[PDB]
């Protein structure tokens, strides 16, 4: 049956322990989302290169129970959800119109904001990426890039490309005068 | 994704997804950078890739070993979405057959043997 | 459904469908989630399935063993809605001919005579 | 003969490339990016770090 181990391992993880002879990491997989551009204020200097973006930042909107599930979240209870509130802010943009929000504390949905950018952490002139996550006043995460590419994880793709620029072009800004007309 | 799949996915993550074994990369340096190659992989993309192996294996015909000639067929099965059948096509080791070698050993001694009666027969001759 | 079915649906009842071997998934993991792929059965994908896999059958030929083409064959067949002729070709195990194998030991034993006799053919032409 | 290029860049950058002189005597003030009227900025809105590790300011190369 070793040799069953070798070649075979999805049937040898297949037989009862006896021949064969903590945390659980409940989830673990890649998260990839098309975010709202309303929500992301890339640095306005970046001349249209993601690459030297010196901070990018995020305004997510995201529930207290996750950021206790996530861990890796300090100062977690100084947030109170209140004021930081959903329709709270008038920079995040809450694609919900209507303003539900779930009156139980370990599902309020509160506006958290990321800081994926350069910094000067070691006092010495050069800059190194980090992760900054805070929420109203008080932050909740700071650290370094856990990735190991040490790169913002944030995509642009322009459409219709403009030189020297980060955002690009619908078709619709050649078709105003046309739709007009028509 | 492929870059933070090298630190953050364990081996039995991986050979439970790919079931074979677990290729590692380098510790201080960037996984697939170097010797990886992504695209998007499209319907006629991989119809040119098939005709392209298929064109390879008639070049190669009978001239290279079949060796080579099992990795090109594997890739084509592989290609098609017919994994077991690739997998077969790699497993599959040839054998020679025991009898042909021993037949050969046996006619390389019957023909010394042969040269040996003729150098007999001529000492006999001159003995005559 | 093919999750749900890994842990409500009994062996016994998996068996009476399939009447084949049930395949265990392990205990603390998804089915289907690694090993399996799962899309639409169109008349098109079925048609293209077949042409490949008769492209792969002629592309191997008489250089890979058979059992292979039997792999092959017993696919075709049972992606044409013919099933008992697939459980055929591949319940058919070929077995070979005793009296080809005779034949061939009967060959080598006669070679090894003949050598045998030539060599002692010099030896008496050396006495002579 | 020659050719000048006026590119826009920051302090922590000319340190961590290692080969600048005379970094403590540039200031990046006057320097500025919304600040000289040849270098043309894209940013418009005239956005700009507090921190001075990330100041943007403007260079001059002479590559002739």
């Amino acid at each position: 049956a070793l040799q069953l181990k070798l070649e075979n391992p999805n049937a040898y993880n297949s037989l009862p322990d006896d021949i064969i002879a903590y945390e659980k990491v409940i989830k673990n997989q890649p998260t990839v989302e098309v975010v709202n551009s309303q929500n992301v204020v890339i640095d306005p200097t970046c001349n249209g290169d993601i690459s030297q973006a010196q901070f990018v930042i995020y305004s997510f909107e995201t529930s207290k129970s996750d950021l206790e599930k996530d861990g890796r979240y300090k100062n977690l209870d100084k947030i109170s959800a209140s004021m930081s509130n959903p329709l709270n802010t008038p920079d995040h943009q809450v694609e919900d119109q209507s303003g539900f929000n779930f009156k139980d504390e370990p599902r309020k949905k509160f506006v958290a904001y990321e800081y994926w950018g350069w910094w000067d952490i070691n006092g010495n002139g050069k800059t190194v990426p980090i992760v900054a996550t805070f929420v109203g006043n008080t932050m909740i995460r700071l650290e370094e890039n856990p990735f190991p590419d040490k790169k913002i994880p944030f995509v642009v793709v322009p459409y219709l490309p403009v030189p020297r620029s980060i955002y690009g072009e619908p078709d619709g800004a050649l078709l105003e005068d046309n739709q007009k007309i028509i | 994704i492929i870059s933070m799949n090298s630190e953050f996915l364990s081996e039995e993550e991986v050979v439970r997804v790919t079931n074979e074994q677990f290729v590692t990369v380098r510790r201080d340096e960037l996984a697939g950078e170097f010797d990886l190659k992504l695209s998007i992989s499209t319907a006629e993309a991989d119809n040119q890739k098939a005709q392209e192996l298929a064109f390879m294996l008639q070049t190669m015909g009978n001239s290279l070993p079949f060796e080579m000639s099992q990795m090109v067929l594997s890739d084509i099965a592989r290609l098609r979405n017919m994994p077991d059948l690739a997998k077969r096509i790699e497993s599959y080791q040839p054998q020679p057959d025991p009898l042909a070698q021993r037949k050969a050993e046996l006619e390389i001694a019957l023909l010394e043997a042969q040269i040996a009666e003729t150098q007999s027969k001529a000492i006999e001759n001159r003995a005559s």
